């Protein structure tokens, strides 16, 4: 099926450099103009370039007119986004997202990666649990999760039991404490009864610092 | 540019919805139709295209969304919201460098009134060794998003040591979640026992306390 997949970004300090790139899948790459879109931290969206098939067409915005350059191999189904001094309004979420042949921008949008700009440094976050020993247990299910405290940059990735608890999955947006690192918890409903058998675990994972960690959490 | 009207939409099950948008001037292309499109993106996901070409609905997209518009105002019209609709709406426009999107129109979900589970973690010894302990405060599963948390030590008011993390609306039930907070360094935690956290919600008639023992061990 038709998919894009960026990667390449993480924490870049102002006036920096970086090349994000977007790898197509399921259709002929060499057919479409490609696009990239960014979204800021208030969700604001943007369009940030595009480039025709042959690659020597291309556009962009003033805003990032001069500093960035798109360009594609069309021989590797890759589209590239140059980031060349980086400003911390350049912060955002960027996709990579192709249109149709009928009249249409953005028909297929990628997953996104995020790009930082700050001065700010790199922390590993520190995966506590929650403990619900007994001021929670309503009854019949009870509420339980990890505590992802003090990381920076975002994102940071939670999971539980790898993907074998999906459902009941509450896992919050993070927020930006004072200390300038970010914090967020994810919180998971469960019955009293599953306690002991079902093994819960929260699988925290912050890229940005290669930090992969486990966490099994209990009554 | 664009203009989208209304920020927020409340709408019920069953009704319609009406978003529009406004480009600063006539957008039209080399006459090869008006190149305005809408856009949906649930929470947690990348936006989707839903209408393109001001009217033509994207492959996959249900009926009960439409386009239509002229000149500069453009509307797109959901005739009956369902459950999965929820989420924020932006028009584009594609006619005109630089292409320009609107600000967007969060539509949300209104339904019967629900009562949020509070609840109360005590910090783990794990991170009170490390020293600063945080005792959070989850306001599991409620509507309207309207909650008042109250921090109560012993029976102090603190104004300072918490934040809030309030989810998006969830289709599974349309309801919203919270999380507060409370950051303390051992010492202060360490000083009192009791810790409560204070409940106030519009389906809550009597504000809900929730306290703990502190302890170790
Ligand atoms: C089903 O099979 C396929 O889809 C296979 C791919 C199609 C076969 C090869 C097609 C070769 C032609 O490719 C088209 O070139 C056009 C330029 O000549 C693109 O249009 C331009 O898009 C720019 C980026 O947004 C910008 O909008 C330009 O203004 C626009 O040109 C204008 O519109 C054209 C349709 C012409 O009328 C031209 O005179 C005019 O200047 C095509 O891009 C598509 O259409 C535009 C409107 C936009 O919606 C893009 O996102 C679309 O992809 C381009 N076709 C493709 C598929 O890239």
């Amino acid at each position: 099926e038709v998919n894009l997949v960026e990667s390449g970004g993480g924490l870049v300090q102002p006036g920096g450099s970086l090349k994000v790139s977007c790898v197509t899948s399921g259709f002929t790459f060499s057919d479409y103009y490609m696009y990239w879109v960014r979204q800021t931290p208030e969700k604001r969206l943007e369009w940030v370039a595009y480039i025709s098939q042959g690659g020597d067409i291309t556009d962009y915005p003033d805003t990032v007119k001069g500093r960035f350059t798109i360009s594609r191999d069309n021989a590797k189904n890759s589209l590239y986004l140059q980031m060349s001094r980086l400003k911390s309004e350049d912060t955002a979420m960027y996709y990579c997202a192709r249109g149709l042949d009928d009249g249409a921008w953005f028909a297929y949008w990628g997953q996104g990666t995020l790009v930082t700009v700050s001065v700010a440094s790199t922390k590993g976050p520190s995966v506590f649990p929650l403990a619900p020993s007994s001021k929670s247990t309503s009854g019949g299910t009870a509420a339980l999760g990890c505590l992802v405290k003090d990381y920076f940059p975002q994102p940071v990735t939670v999971s539980w039991n790898s993907g074998a608890l999906t459902s009941g999955v509450h896992t919050f947006p993070a927020v930006l404490q004072s200390s300038g690192l970010y914090s967020l918890s994810s919180v998971v409903t469960v019955p009293s009864s599953s306690l002991g058998t079902q093994t819960y675990i929260c699988n925290v994972n912050h890229k940005p610092s290669n930090t992969k960690v486990d966490k099994r959490v209990e009554p | 540019l664009m203009t989208q009207i209304p920020v927020s939409l409340p709408v019920s099950l069953g009704d319609q919805a009406s978003i529009s948008c406004r480009s600063s001037q006539i957008i039209v292309h080399n006459n090869g139709n008006t190149y305005l499109e809408w856009y949906l993106q649930k929470p947690g996901q990348s936006p989707q295209l839903l209408i393109y070409k001001v009217s033509n609905r994207f492959s996959g997209v249900p009926d009960r969304f439409s386009g239509s518009g002229s000149g500069t105002d453009f509307t797109l019209k959901i005739s009956r919201v369902e459950a999965e609709d929820l989420g924020v709406y932006y028009c584009f426009q594609g006619s005109h460098v630089p292409f320009t999107f609107g600000s967007g129109t969060k539509l949300e979900i209104k339904r019967t009134v629900a009562a949020p589970s509070v609840f109360i973690f005590p910090p783990s010894d794990e991170q009170l060794k490390s020293g600063t302990a945080s005792v959070v405060c989850l306001l599991n599963n409620f509507y309207p998003r309207e909650a008042k948390v109250q921090w109560k030590v012993d029976n102090a008011l603190q104004s300072g040591n918490s934040q809030e993390s309030v989810t998006e609306q969830d289709s599974k039930d349309s309801t919203y979640s919270l999380s507060s907070t409370l950051t303390l360094s051992k010492a202060d935690y360490e000083k009192h026992k009791v810790y409560a956290c204070e409940v106030t919600h519009q389906g809550l008639s009597s504000p809900v306390t929730k306290s703990f023992n502190r302890g170790e061990c």
